[PDB]
């Protein structure tokens, strides 16, 4: 109800990571289009790549090391030597599962409030010019070409430019 | 009535993740942080072969038991490979003493070098050589005897204290083994070194120690109510090691030479051993170490993954297939 | 100034680990009520009791394990024994701490994220048809009775049944 | 697009910890303000502290503890005690890393939503009787001197004195 | 004009809890993730009980300690208790060799059975075993000895090498214990066992090692001057012992037979012991073990919960009573 | 049109932080996590300076070495540094028993106290004491021997047997230290003890022990064939511990009486010692301990940071001075 899948047709569509992309869908006179937003997504792809490689590169701190023998009447040390063992087993096992099934609630939340933000950003550029309809859908209240709809999808919209139209067509369509 | 929507886009996919609040979410994409396979074989560290004891262990292999002859030496290894069958070591029932940091200090070898540190032919004039074998190590059907070390006897009833030692210019340490013998009953002292109240001593400058015959009765092992313990002691480069003795001594005959390793170990494994490269090798077969957890064995010798009792761990990455309840 | 707490009397309401719910407070002709949103309150129940389930089930590694005794000459041994002990006592305070105060600053926002996120879901569906007015409230510009409401708090909404009296009701009520 | 970097020359301002704060900046026929909210950059600053006391103080676990020595005939304990250095140093040193990194990405998150939490709060009193104009400003459909703009910074607002004036504009300002 | 207001609900509560960014926020519900309790019981683990040593310590109920004699024993158990008060162990002044690898070895065993390995009616018809007890080791008011070992001393003015075997017929391994004497003077030395210059020989297949008295003046303990050390020693299944000696054998009499476990340990706690059952057990009293963190005693027995330093750790799970800044 | 923004300030920074998400974000304020310098100096720990022996080991300082009586010594210590100049020790070629272990229980005391447990001068009427130096141990150009031990001679063509015990009347543990020869030929035994067939004994209520001459060939070492062990032993408060030999006792002349703390260690450090107090010291400097992680070194004493690897830790706190993606 805040968002929708962009019903692309299943693209080979964007760069890997992230498999997929935060974007639009329009409907004008000359026709429906569906464009991936570079700015928001690609920032995205950064990210995550950034955070997976700290998730790696930030453990390559081993150095040579192993595993021992004892004899019987070492029976003391070698289970000493499992306690370590079996100590670091259960220290790792614990935190590799927690820190990926936290950090993935984080990831999806993540995605979830780019696509988000960038709603925010659209209707920041609109105001008064659209109708906020459901669905994370704005209507215009002026017509809205290729041009303009490009001027949406990379942040230079001209507000000014079309609210006296806005302002008649909304004026009298709603209220 | 033109109209913009905002959302998202996600590409087919099976990935499948968890999260702390979901058990089985589609994501459309995921990076494996689990290392969860190996090669199967046991390949080079540090770029060098492990030593490969055959149908023997480090015992057979060091002292020179016979069956242990059928197999090579290289000048240098990171590991040791024990199989399950190196059933051959000690043939001759005894004890080694500290077998265990002998084990330890051997398994990264730079130098490898076997020598003859008192001859045979000329090192024993009074004693005799020629003599002193047994069922216990049997070689080709006969009575035999390690290759590395030597059964002194009397010569003909006598055994005249004997004292050789070596000096050790080589420019690394040498390893030097010996064995001292117990046998059962003051008859077979006397057969082979009549001298009742012998002993053996056997000095470095920085290793004092006597030993004496134990001689007792005992269960027969291999046939032999004797016994036999074997020694060792590292010999450092000026240093000069010196035995002395009046019966038992198992003389050294070939010595070893080597620089000792930062620090490897021995892995048991029936995998075969082949010419590739490992930063990390398990018993099972090597592994890839660029991921930062590994499931394979906790018993690992490199600069490993660490040992995690996980079974898959996906870090999503991607986008959800079915959208979250959160952005319906 | 975003949403309230629900002022019901303080029932025995909803089920464990939460222990409350995701709802609302109408008023209308008809007079007032309070309901809980199902799909919502369920939802995270369901979420914080995988997550508490997840802090105790990965740990479930433990084995037999124990504790040692030494000798007047092996001090060593027993000092390096307890090295291990101390050690691993440090780590599990620490991440056993960290990690519930951290996780607990998160289950707390989950909580007002749901809040939020549901009224922007009814945001969504009544649209012009409502006015915004402070404190997670929608004021009607329609006649809403209890059937009306019923749709309202279940997703099924009808904007354009309303939107002509809406708005009437608007362009002379507010503008 | 949301909200802006408040253009503050660059004062002293506030308390350290955060060295800075969350606030408005208006303008009026009076002249132009720059003022920092105090009860919400306050509540920032006593839970990041809070925060960087606990990722300190939660430690402070340490007990008299050392390091050890064994002979030539000891290479195995030597080893084990190594195996038992380095697996801490490698546990400590990812936990610590990745602590930090994760950590940090929530901090920084954590301003963010309190300036437009704040933005959220400032929507709430004014409603209809301003207009919402992209990158965290409102526009004020009626006469906002500097009392007002007071009430506003302090939650004290009070819409239904400019209601009816605000109306007038807005009927025939925008729409 | 109506209205409607989403909000959320929240029930009477006092539980608090703790976040980063708050000291003590009051949520509608938590779970606790500390175990802070015990039943303050010995209960059993692996549903086994673990063995009860009472007025005395695992020495002395190996060896036959008169005191210990008040006793029982089971076939079997999961870890064994001491307690504050089980001071009687080697009651004749000595040393327990390897006493401690023997403990570790004996926590968890599984089919206990003590037999009498050399009897005293007839294994020694030329040696005297009438005669031989001390005030060390009184029982009942009169000089004693262990009831497990058996003190050889000259029939009269003769201790004839004496050697005897055993070999090992049980399906299990068996225990062996023995000791050698060691006289405060040479005196005590003929009076005893007739025989200035004498030893004491053992030999299995896997253990071969020589005694002698150390014949040295020294204090009192529990009134003696003399000491003996007690040896042990696991015999294998098909091995055969054998004992040899002309003087200060302190034979044994009974041997044990048993299978050892895994890996348990021992617990010195002077709680009961109960017949309930536990995953986990610590020194106070047993402790659940479905939470995965624990804060009554890092020495713990069992699949148990780290031990934490942690007072209290709750994970909130309900919603805040008093409402959050961010929702105002 | 009155006009009102939301929005933040921040103040003018070069703090920079790392994120998961971001590499190099300047903030405007972060608190270092990271202990990462050292004042250069090894003060105090509890309170007490550390022990510092000068240009001689442990070794060297418990028996008298001659260089070593250059050294003061308090009656107490939180540690103990040797430096890389620490070279004299037991300057008579032989071995230390439980070395390693001595030196950790010595680490940290309490209340020392050097004293004279059998004087030179009346303790050996029957023997010699005043010959017996060696070139090995020389002071002052000339030959001589150990402050705290004394060795004993046959004072003419004799060596009867001797026997003398301490009884420790003093509050504390006595750590009495001796020795025994081994010359390297039965001349010199002769020489020397006239007793080829001699022994040494020594007795407490906790430790027995004999020890014979190992005579035997071997290097120089200083210039000395012969070699001699040194053994050590903790005496307890009402305990008596007994001395008894026919030849070789470098006998025990000065004991020591101490209290043992919990568990210091030794430290090698060319650093010099001061006057300030730590928490947590290390060997190239002490550390403040108020910080959770350090990375100068692992090795370390006191209740320290975790050694961590890290270069920098900065925990962000601050605003961003470019704002996020997300605000614009
Ligand atoms: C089994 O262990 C028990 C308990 O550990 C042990 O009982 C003790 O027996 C000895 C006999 O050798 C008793 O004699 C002691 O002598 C010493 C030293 O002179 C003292 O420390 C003791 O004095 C106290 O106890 C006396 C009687 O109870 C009192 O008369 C006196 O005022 C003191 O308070 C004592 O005289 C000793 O009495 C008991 N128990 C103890 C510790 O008091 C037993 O000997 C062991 N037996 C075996 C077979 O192992
Ligand atoms: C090298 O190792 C091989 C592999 O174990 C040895 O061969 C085996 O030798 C054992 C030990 O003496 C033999 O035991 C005997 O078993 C036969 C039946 O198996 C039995 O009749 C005898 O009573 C005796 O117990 C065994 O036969 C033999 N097995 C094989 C594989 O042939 C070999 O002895 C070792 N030699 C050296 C040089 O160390
Ligand atoms: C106390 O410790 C010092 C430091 O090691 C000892 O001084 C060193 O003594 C040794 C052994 O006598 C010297 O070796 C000799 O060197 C000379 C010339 O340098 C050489 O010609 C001789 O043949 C002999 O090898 C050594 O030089 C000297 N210092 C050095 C340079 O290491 C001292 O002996 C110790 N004394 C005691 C009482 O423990
Ligand atoms: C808030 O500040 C304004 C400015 O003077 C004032 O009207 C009001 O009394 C204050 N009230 C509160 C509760 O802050
Ligand atoms: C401990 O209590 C848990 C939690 O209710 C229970 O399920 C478990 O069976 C108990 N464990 C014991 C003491 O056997
Ligand atoms: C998650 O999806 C897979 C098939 O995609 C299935 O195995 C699993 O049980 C699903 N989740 C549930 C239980 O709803
Ligand atoms: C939480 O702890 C405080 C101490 O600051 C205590 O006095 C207070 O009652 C607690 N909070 C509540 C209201 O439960
Ligand atoms: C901001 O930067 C200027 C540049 O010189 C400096 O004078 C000013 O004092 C800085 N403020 C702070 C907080 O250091
Ligand atoms: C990170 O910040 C520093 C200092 O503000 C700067 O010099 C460096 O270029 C930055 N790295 C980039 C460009 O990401």
């Amino acid at each position: 109800g805040l968002f929708g899948a962009i019903a692309g047709f299943i693209e080979g569509g964007w760069t890997g990571m992230i498999d997929g992309w935060y974007g639009y869908h329009h409907q004008n006179e000359q026709g429906s289009g569906y464009a991936a937003d570079q700015k928001s997504t690609q920032n995205a792809i950064d990210g995550i790549t950034n955070k997976v490689n700290s998730v790696i590169e930030k453990m390559n701190t081993q150095f040579t090391a192993v595993g021992k023998e004892f004899n019987n009447l070492e029976r003391r040390i070698e289970n000493l030597n499992k306690k370590v063992d079996d100590g670091f087993l259960d220290i790792w096992t614990y935190n590799a599962e927690l820190l990926v099934l936290l950090e993935n609630e984080r990831t999806l939340d993540f995605h979830d409030s780019n696509v988000r933000n960038l709603y925010e950003k659209v209707k920041s550029q609109l105001k008064n010019n659209a109708k906020e309809i459901g669905n994370g859908c704005f209507e215009f209240y002026h017509k809205c070409d290729d041009a303009c709809m490009e001027s949406v999808r990379n942040g230079t919209y001209d507000y000014p430019k079309y609210s006296e139209e806005s302002k008649l067509n909304r004026e009298e369509i709603d209220g | 009535e033109d109209t913009i929507c905002i959302g998202y886009h996600a590409n087919n996919s099976t990935d499948t993740v968890d999260t702390v609040l979901e058990k089985n979410v589609t994501v459309t994409h995921s990076v494996n942080l689990l290392e969860d396979s190996h090669n199967g074989k046991l390949c080079k560290l540090k770029g060098i072969a492990p030593l490969q004891l055959g149908k023997c262990n480090i015992a057979g292999w060091l002292l020179g038991n016979p069956e242990c002859d059928l197999l090579l030496t290289a000048s240098s290894w990171s590991y040791i490979v024990e199989t399950s069958n190196s059933e051959n070591g000690t043939c001759y029932p005894g004890d080694f003493i500290d077998y265990e940091e002998l084990r330890e200090q051997l398994s990264s070898v730079s130098s490898f070098e076997k020598f003859e540190i008192f001859p045979k032919t000329s090192s024993w004039p009074n004693h005799e050589t020629t003599k002193g074998v047994t069922a216990a190590c049997s070689y080709a059907g006969a009575s035999s005897f390690y290759r590395n070390l030597l059964w002194l006897t009397k010569k003909g009833s006598s055994y005249p204290k004997l004292s050789k030692s070596y000096v050790n210019n080589k420019g690394k340490e040498v390893l030097v083994l010996w064995g001292v013998h117990h046998p059962p009953t003051g008859t077979d002292q006397q057969s082979l070194y009549q001298n009742a109240d012998a002993y053996v001593s056997v000095g470095s400058s920085k290793y004092n120690r006597r030993f004496t015959p134990e001689i007792a009765a005992r269960p027969k092992v291999r046939d032999q109510a004797g016994r036999m313990n074997y020694y060792w002691t590292l010999l450092e480069p000026g240093d000069t090691i010196t035995f002395e003795a009046t019966g038992n001594l198992i003389a050294p005959w070939y010595a070893f030479a080597l620089n000792r390793g930062s620090g490897s170990g021995i892995i048991t494994s029936d995998a075969p051993v082949h010419d590739c490269n490992t930063k990390c090798q398990t018993p099972h077969g090597a592994i890839n170490s660029s991921l930062p957890f590994q499931n394979i064995h906790p018993v690992t010798i490199g600069e490993c993954p660490k040992y995690v009792r996980s079974t898959k761990l996906r870090m999503a990455t991607g986008l959800r297939n079915i959208p979250s309840i959160q952005s319906r």
